[PDB]
């Protein structure tokens, strides 16, 4: 009635990309913000695809 | 016997074959293509190679 | 600043030693015996101050110093 | 399909291996009569060649009839072929490589993906004996197959150069040949060469076994030699003529021993890299054929 | 592929593996049609992010081919792959799914 | 100098362990405020001699 197996997984999908891109060693500071802010951007594809 | 060169002698010959390029080929005509310049100048390895 | 006689003792182990404090080479400390680490990468990486293509593979993954098999250690 | 004989291809007429000589067709081996060697201090001792890789490249899907002989001989003996391992056609000798392939190597040194018709074609079988050596040629390039294009060479001067007991003992005095020249004589010998169809001899190489092999080594010894010696100018490090009271003996310097060089000269064919790595590839397998 | 010049320096660039990552849930088929050419790009993206993982795969080979029975075969040769490829035995083996 | 280097050998940064040990990174970075929300601390005000 509510859930949607497509949603939720790319859900699970953006989840992971979430994990990867919080291991990404870098360097920089301005990288440093890049990753963080990576990461807000993705939490916002999951809910345009949901 | 395999034929004699025809360089090899001092006959001339007239008829010859020449090898000669179609309209298939094509040489010296200027080709396009897609430059990509890279997306930050510090990013960029000199070395090691 | 002793251009013709011998480094007093004290100043050259004082010296030697706050150098020494300096030092760090980057490692990921594993429990396996069979690892080594790839001292001169590491030294190389650090003295290069991680700029090389080799330190910035260091710098990022500091465990491909670590190694078994000596050879794999530069094929990595 | 053409029949192989109890003997080779190379029994047959068809496949006639001969130099241009005098303003005749000269065999192979009443060429190299006119060679003759002076020593050198060095030594060449002929180290085990490696045995070649299990690995048959793949043959690419390509929906063309390869021309492989021409791709072959000139990579060899060719006066102009560079890059080489470019476009890496060789690998399709592996295409002949199956049981029941549908594929045929023509007369022609042409490699038909299918049987067609007024095209003869060498026996399948022996074919396959061929491309289950030779499509190795196809990984000339590739890092981790490649040849020694230093150590082989040693193999080339004993089979070239070596008097039989330098054979018998493996080892050989570094030699200089020399000969009687007509002006442009290697150029003219590396273009008699390259027109010869040597995948006859390749084959009959491969396919035959027992006494019919054996007799097969001594009879085309020569022109295995022929075109150990159109390499060997190839890799040559020098090649200088000689006035001789109005006569000319053409020498180079060195039998056996690769220069590895690979600037153009007038004297003879130059390999490229590339050539070099293949010419290697070549020996490595074919000696090895030779060799059991 | 209409091809990346991606170098995946940035944290950002996880944006072109996402490209893809869509591109295999809209679009699966064309997906399978282009995806050596896109596992070139992914490459690049491994050897920065996880190079340790990065050697080890490369090392098994960057392309295998199913034989009889079934078996993947990966070929222990780092190479780049060609769409001259897809209509030949060999696979792309970023999709090879062996752990 | 002297006294940077050898604070800085020890790492711009540190992590408060499960255990409640500092564990500095041995790395020279400079801070983001990304940072302030991660598990990391300036490595200034650790207190730690
Ligand atoms: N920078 C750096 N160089 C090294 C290191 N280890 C070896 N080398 C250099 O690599 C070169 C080759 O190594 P070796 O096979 O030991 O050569 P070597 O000349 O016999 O070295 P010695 O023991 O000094 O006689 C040497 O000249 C060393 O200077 C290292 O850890 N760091």
């Amino acid at each position: 009635t509510v859930t949607n197996e497509f949603a939720s997984r790319f859900r699970t999908i953006v989840a992971t990309l979430a994990n990867v891109v919080n291991e990404r060693a870098v360097q920089d500071d301005m990288q440093k913000a890049t990753r963080s802010c990576t990461k807000q951007w993705l939490r916002h594809l999951e809910t345009q695809f949901d | 016997q395999v034929g004699i060169p025809k360089l090899e002698v001092d006959h001339i010959s007239f008829s010859n074959v020449v090898s000669m390029m179609t309209a298939n080929i094509r040489t010296g005509d200027d080709m396009a293509v897609e430059r990509v310049n890279p997306d930050d100048v510090r990013a960029i390895n000199i070395r090691n190679a | 600043k002793y251009p013709s006689k011998a480094i007093p003792a004290d100043e050259l182990i004082d010296n030697l030693h706050s150098w020494m404090r300096s030092v760090h080479l980057l490692h990921v400390r594993s429990e396996d015996n069979t690892l080594r680490y790839n001292w001169m990468l590491g030294v190389y990486a650090r003295s290069t101050n991680y700029t090389t293509p080799v330190g910035q593979l260091v710098v990022n993954a500091p465990a491909i110093l670590n190694y078994s098999n000596p050879q794999d250690a530069f094929n990595s | 399909m053409l029949q192989q004989p109890t003997g080779g291809y190379t029994t047959l007429e068809q496949f006639a291996f001969t130099i241009r000589n005098d303003g005749t067709n000269a065999t192979p081996t009443q060429f190299l009569q006119l060679l003759s060697y002076e020593a050198t201090e060095n030594e060449l001792v002929k180290k085990t060649i490696p045995t070649p890789e299990t690995h048959l490249p793949s043959a690419r899907n390509v929906p063309g009839n390869v021309y492989i002989e021409d791709a072959i001989t000139q990579a060899l003996f060719g006066i102009s072929a560079q890059n080489v391992n470019a476009h890496g056609y060789f690998s399709r000798l592996s295409a002949l490589a199956l049981p029941n392939t549908s594929a045929r190597l023509g007369l022609d040194g042409v490699i038909y993906n299918s049987e067609t018709i007024n095209i003869p074609f060498y026996d399948p079988a022996a074919v396959a004996n061929f491309a289950a050596t030779y499509a190795k040629l196809g990984n000339a390039s590739t890092p981790r197959y490649r040849a020694d294009m230093i150590d082989i060479y040693a193999h080339v001067g004993l089979e070239l150069a070596g008097t039989d007991a330098e054979r018998a003992a493996g080892v050989m005095p570094v030699k200089r040949a020399k000969f009687d020249s007509w002006e442009g004589s290697l150029i003219s010998l590396s273009r008699d060469v390259v027109n010869w169809k040597i995948l006859a001899f390749l084959i009959d190489l491969c396919s035959l076994e027992g006494e019919a092999l054996r007799a097969f080594k001594t009879r085309n010894r020569d022109v295995f030699r022929m075109m150990l010696f159109i390499m060997s100018t190839a890799v040559a490090a020098n090649v200088v003529n000689r006035k001789v009271t109005k006569r000319v003996d053409r020498v180079l310097e060195y039998i056996g021993v690769n220069s590895m060089r690979t600037a153009g000269r007038t004297a003879t064919i130059t390999y490229d890299l590339s050539r070099h790595e293949f010419a290697a590839k070549f020996l490595q397998l074919t000696f090895t054929r030779w060799n059991a | 592929l209409k091809k990346i010049a991606e170098s995946f320096e940035d944290p950002s660039s996880i944006v072109v593996v996402l490209e893809f990552i869509l591109f295999a849930l809209f679009f699966p088929t064309e997906f399978n049609r282009i995806k050596g050419d896109i596992q070139n790009v992914l490459l690049l993206f491994f050897s920065r992010w996880y190079p340790v993982e990065y050697g080890i795969f490369v090392q098994r080979g960057a392309t295998y081919t199913i034989n009889a029975a079934g078996e993947f075969e990966f070929s222990g040769r780092n190479e780049k792959w060609d769409q001259a490829l897809y209509l030949s035995e060999h696979f792309p083996a970023l999709f090879s799914d062996v752990p």
